[PDB]
C-alpha cells in the first residue's frame, strides 16, 4: 500500500524528529502540512538548477558536484562533497 | 473649544502623505557632520566629496525603513499596535545580523 | 575631453520604439545606464564560471541560454529566449 | 567595403559593437564564441523595453509625460516578476509602494 | 530516493541518478529545515505561546524574503 | 582655520522627529518612547560598517578624498545595491 | 644547479607552487605580481591553524584521538568571530549546537 | 592508473601534527579541509580581481590582497593574518 504520491512518504514522527533538534517543543497538527509544501517548494528550485548543469553537460546522469553548484547558488555553500 | 482629533487620526494622514512622497527625510546638514564625526576615528582629515554624502543618507533611510515595517508585522503577530526595542532585535536576529 | 561611455542614447532609441511621446528626467536616465550594466555581469557571471565547469574554454551562445534560465525566473526565460533564439537565426540568416 | 553595423545586420537597436568589447575585457572567458554577443544584446533590449513600457504606461496614467524614479519604483514592485530580479537593489529616491496593514485601519 | 526521482521526471525524463548525489539533498533540506525550525521558535516565543503554528511559519520565510 | 572638527554628540543630530517621520513612512503608527535609543545605535551600527570598507577602497587607492563611486562599492559587497550614482 | 621549493623558502608549508598557478588560469588577471601568491598561502597557513586548534580541544574533550566533523561544526561555531565568516555554510553531519531556551526548561 | 586528483590533503595532514602531534584525523573530514579552504581561496581571488578592475591596475599584487584579506575577515583576524604575510614576505625577500 505505498503507490501514491511520495511527499506522504515522509512521515509525521520523521518531522517530530526534526523539530526536536530544532530544539521545538509542542508542535500543533496543521504544522505537517505546510512543513511537506514548504520542502516540496525547497526541492523545486534546486533540481531545476541541479537538471540544468546535467543536461547542458549532456549527461544523463545527476552527479554529486551539480547539487553543490546549485546550493552554492541559493547562498548555502556546502562543505563535505566535492570542490 | 477648538476640535482636536482623535489619537492616531492624525498620525494615519502623514503614512499617506509619506508614501506618496520619495524625498528625504533627515535634516540634510547634522548627517553631513555625523559621518564626519564617525569617519575620523579610520582616517584623519579626509575630505568627503560632495555628492557622496547623500548617498549614504539615500542608502541609509532605505535600510532604515525596511527595518521598521518588518519589525511592524512581528508586533501585529504579537497583537500588538506599537513597536518596543524587543521586536527590533527579533527581526536583527532573523535576518542574522545581530547574532 | 574626458570622454565618457554609457547607454543613454539606446535606451532613448528603444524608449520611442515602444512609446514615441512620453519624456523621461536625466536622473531616471542614469538608473537604467546603471540598471543595464547591473544584469550584464551578472549574466556574464554564471556564463564564465559554466566554462570551466564543463571546461570548455570558449563562451557561446548555448552557454548564455541556461545561463538565461539559471538567473532570470518565470516566463521572461522563455520570452528572451525565444527573443534570442529568433535574434541569431536572423543575423545568422544575414552573416 | 559598405560596412553596417551588427546590430543592424541582427536587426537590434542594442550596440553589439560595444558589447564583445566588454567581454574580451572582462577576463570572463580567455575566448569568446561569435554567437554568444547577439544572443546577449538580444535579451536586454527585450528586459529594458519590459520595464520601460510599464513606467512610461504609469507615468501617463498618472498623467504626466516626464519619467521620473519615482514613477520607476512603481513599475519594479508591482510586477512580482521583475519583483525577483530586482528584490535586492533599491533605487535612489524611489519612495516606498503605498500600503498600509489591515490592522491598522480605524476600529469601525 | 523514490521522492526525488518522482519529481525529478516533471522537468525532464530518465535521469539516473548517481548514487552518492543522492543523500546531500537530505542534508541540504535537512538544515534548511533545521534552520527554518529553530527561528520559528523565537517567532513563536515572543507572542509568549509555546507550541508552533502555521501562520509563524509563514510569518518567519517572510522576514528572511523568501516568503516574497 | 586649519585643524580641529566637530566631534562630538553627533549622533543626537538625529533629532527625535526625524525618526518619527522616518517610522511614518513605515506605517507603523504608535510608537513608544523607549525605541529611539536603540536606532541610534542600530543606525550607527549598520553606519560604520559602510564606511569602513568604504575607507579601504580610498587608501588602496591613495587618495584623500572619499569618492561616491566607492560608496556604492561597498554597499553591493554588503549586499544593498544602489541605483542611482554609477556603474 | 639545484632546486629548492619556494615554500620552503618562505619557511611555509602549503603549495605556494601549485597555488600560484591556479590564479594564473583562475582569470581573476592577466598578470600575478609574484608577490602575491606567497602572501595568499601564508594566509591560508593561519586561517587552517586557527580552527584544528580550537578542534583539538573538543576531541580532548570527547577524549577521541581521531578528529572527526561533529568536533569541526563544534569548534566554528562556538568561536562567535569564526562564526561570522562561515555565516551560510553547512557542514555535512554537523549536527546543531547543544542549546535550549531557557522558558523551555522547567520554572525550578 | 590514470587520471591523477589534485588535492590538499598533504599539505593539511602536515600542519597538523605542529599544533596537535598526537590527533589522528578521520578521512572524511579530510574532505571537508580540502573544501573549506578551496571554498577561502576563490573567495578572497574574485574580491581581489574586482578591485585591480576597479583601479584598472592589469596585475594583482600582494598589495590588492592585503586590502582584501583586511575587508573578507571580520576584525580581529586580519591583524595576524595581516601579519602573517607581512613577515612570510620578508623572509621570501630577504632569501628571494
Amino acid at each position: 500500500k505505498v503507490l501514491r504520491d511520495n511527499i506522504q512518504g515522509i512521515t509525521k514522527p520523521a518531522i517530530r524528529r526534526l523539530a526536536r533538534r530544532g530544539g521545538v517543543k509542542r508542535i500543533s497538527g496543521l504544522i505537517y502540512e505546510e512543513t511537506r509544501g514548504v520542502l516540496k517548494v525547497f526541492l523545486e528550485n534546486v533540481i531545476r538548477d541541479a537538471v540544468t548543469y546535467t543536461e547542458h553537460a549532456k549527461r544523463k546522469t545527476v552527479t554529486a558536484m551539480d547539487v553543490v553548484y546549485a546550493l552554492k547558488r541559493q547562498g548555502r555553500t556546502l562543505y563535505g562533497f566535492g570542490g | 473649544k477648538p476640535h482636536r482629533y482623535r489619537p492616531g487620526t492624525v498620525a494615519l494622514r502623514e503614512i499617506r502623505r509619506y508614501q506618496k512622497s520619495t524625498e528625504l527625510l533627515i535634516r540634510k546638514l547634522p548627517f553631513q557632520r555625523l559621518v564626519r564625526e564617525i569617519a575620523q576615528d579610520f582616517k584623519t582629515d579626509l575630505r568627503f566629496q560632495s555628492s557622496a554624502v547623500m548617498a549614504l543618507q539615500e542608502a541609509s533611510e532605505a535600510y532604515l525603513v525596511a527595518l521598521f515595517e518588518d519589525t511592524n508585522l512581528c508586533a501585529i503577530h504579537a497583537k500588538r499596535v506599537t513597536i518596543m526595542p524587543k521586536d527590533i532585535q527579533l527581526a536583527r536576529r532573523i535576518r542574522g545580523e545581530r547574532a | 575631453k574626458t570622454r565618457k561611455e554609457s547607454y543613454a542614447i539606446y535606451v532613448y532609441k528603444v524608449l520611442k520604439q515602444v512609446h514615441p511621446d512620453t519624456g523621461i528626467s536625466s536622473k531616471a536616465m542614469s538608473i537604467m545606464n546603471s540598471f543595464v550594466n547591473d544584469v550584464f555581469e551578472r549574466i556574464a557571471g554564471e556564463a564564465s564560471r559554466l566554462a570551466h565547469y564543463n571546461k570548455r574554454s570558449t563562451i557561446t551562445s548555448r552557454e548564455i541560454q541556461t545561463a538565461v534560465r539559471l538567473l532570470l525566473p518565470g516566463e521572461l526565460a522563455k520570452h528572451a529566449v525565444s527573443e534570442g533564439t529568433k535574434a541569431v537565426t536572423k543575423y545568422t540568416s544575414a552573416k | 567595403a559598405k560596412a553596417k553595423t551588427r546590430s543592424s545586420r541582427a536587426g537590434l537597436q542594442f550596440p553589439v559593437g560595444r558589447v564583445h568589447r566588454l567581454l574580451r575585457k572582462g577576463n570572463y572567458a580567455e575566448r569568446v564564441g561569435a554567437g554568444a554577443p547577439v544572443y546577449l544584446a538580444a535579451v536586454l533590449e527585450y528586459l529594458t523595453a519590459e520595464i520601460l513600457e510599464l513606467a512610461g504606461n504609469a507615468a501617463r496614467d498618472n498623467k504626466k509625460t516626464r519619467i521620473i524614479p519615482r514613477h520607476l519604483q512603481l513599475a519594479v514592485r508591482n510586477d512580482e516578476e521583475l519583483n525577483k530580479l530586482l528584490g535586492r537593489v533599491t533605487i535612489a529616491q524611489g519612495g516606498v509602494l503605498p500600503n498600509i496593514q489591515s490592522v491598522l485601519l480605524p476600529k469601525c
